[PDB]
């Protein structure tokens, strides 16, 4: 079911298995490195493998994440094959420990033998303005979208302004529960009659 | 404006529309004040026994040309991570690893880690092609790959420069890196004895000392170079006055 869609939770607790395969994971975490933070054993702990059996992970990273977040994609049953690099800019296309940072990282895995990809349309490099906290470009969804047309993907720790169609968005600042398609409703409704 | 879009229109990457790529320290010229003299010295590294390198560096650029550079002796991750730099780093010291954009972003750390480094930043070298707006994708790509990167690593115990560099693409063939990593290298004021590795007789430099095969001459004396080092120039940060 095409329209966007979303479930206010933890996610450490909710059963992912009634979601189904995706053929794009895509996940911000609140990595260790407060608020709504994970550990490392509660991000080891995600239960990733079952949302795909064929496709790609985007793994946003940071600070010791960038070695911690390899950890889980290998755990998880991936192979990182890209990094794209998102170029943070102000508004006049300016770039805005030891070195400031002009950049955030998201690494790209492959798990299976994904088909019917395309492969090489965009590059790695994302130039667009910093905005919310936390807040990843959107210009990321029309390049999956591209690379993975039509498909069912699911983001993990999203916000409101995160949803979009073919999207499942997880996330504890959402609002409430609001799903469409008839399989997940169904499995959703077996696994959690009361809500 | 969706730049990454644009780039799927036009070929021109987002890069490419970054612009400026107040206040002036322009202390690099203590830097060069203290500057060792370059040396430098031709050695085949696999077969170099780099403990003849002495004394122990503050800071190591290694450059170890990798094959996806090509597209006169590549060098695998194999070969790199099996280099004994743990021999010759000083025991507070710092390295600089240009990991190309693929495989070497793993196993790059992967080689920190068994040197005894934390990397503590993620340099990329962001390439434009204002110039001529695909190359043969590797079999794994999954998006064209437009950057590369070079770890930064220290084992141990201000900040002037932003962990990006902007040039254009060089010619195909051309494997020189931005001459940039070097700037931002100088300005930490790290330590003196400062050793390039895979370095070319176009990367000499000085306050450098340069081992690479593909040079044509070399100049390198141990206590020669030790000298510059001896006492009262023991622990200068290199961004000092003269005794
Ligand atoms: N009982 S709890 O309040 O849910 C709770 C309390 C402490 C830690 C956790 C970690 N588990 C999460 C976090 C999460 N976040 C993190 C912050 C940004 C937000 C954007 O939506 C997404 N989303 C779903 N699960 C949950």
């Amino acid at each position: 079911l095409f329209p966007p869609q979303w479930i206010c939770c933890d996610i450490r607790y909710l059963d992912v298995s009634i979601l189904g395969k995706f053929a794009v994971v895509m996940a911000d975490p609140p990595w260790d490195i407060p608020y709504g933070t994970l550990t490392d054993d509660e991000m080891r702990r995600l239960n990733i493998p079952v949302l795909q059996d064929d496709g790609f992970l985007f793994l946003w990273v940071t600070g010791r994440a960038m070695e911690l977040g390899r950890e889980c994609l290998n755990l998880w049953g991936y192979e990182r094959v890209d990094e794209i690099i998102w170029v943070k800019t102000n508004q006049l296309q300016r770039i805005i420990h030891w070195l400031n940072h002009g950049k955030e990282h998201c690494l790209v895995g492959v798990k299976g033998n994904p088909q019917g990809f395309n492969q090489g349309l965009d590059c790695d490099v994302i130039v667009a303005e910093v905005r919310s906290t936390s807040h990843k470009p959107d210009e990321i969804y029309g390049m999956i979208e591209r690379l993975s047309p039509g498909t069912r993907k699911i983001e993990l720790f999203g916000r409101p302004h995160n949803v979009q169609p073919n999207w499942i968005t997880l996330g504890n600042q959402l609002d409430g529960i609001h799903l469409l398609d008839p399989d997940v409703v169904a499995r959703f409704k077996q696994r959690y009659p009361d809500g | 404006n969706d730049y990454c879009q644009h780039f799927v229109d036009t070929g021109h990457r987002p890069q490419n529309f970054i612009r400026d790529v107040e206040l002036i320290r322009l202390k690099d010229e203590l830097i060069a004040k203290s500057n060792t003299p370059p040396m430098y010295l031709q050695a085949d590294i696999e077969a170099f026994d780099i403990r003849e390198l002495t004394p122990k560096f503050d800071v190591i650029l290694l450059e170890p040309p990798l094959e996806e550079y090509y597209r006169e002796k590549c060098w695998t991750w194999d070969d790199i991570m099996k280099l004994e730099i743990d021999e010759i780093a000083a025991p507070r010291s710092f390295i600089f690893l240009w990991c190309g954009s693929g495989e070497g972003l793993d196993l790059g750390r992967v080689c920190l880690r068994k040197w005894g480094y934390r990397r503590c930043e993620d340099i990329c070298w962001i390439k434009t092609n204002k110039n001529n707006p695909t190359k043969t994708l590797d079999p794994k790509a999954v998006f064209q790959r437009t950057k590369e990167h070079c770890l930064m690593g220290i084992k141990g115990t201000a900040n002037v420069d932003i962990d990006l560099i902007i040039t254009e693409e060089p010619e195909i063939g051309n494997i020189e890196k931005p001459v940039e990593i070097f700037h931002i290298i100088e300005h930490f004021c790290l330590g003196r004895r400062r050793l390039h590795l895979f370095g070319r007789d176009s990367t000499i430099r000085p306050g450098w000392l340069t081992v690479g095969p593909t040079l044509t001459n070399s100049n390198y004396n141990a206590e020669t170079y030790a000298s510059y080092f001896s006492a009262p120039n023991s622990y200068l940060t290199g961004c000092t006055e003269e005794i």
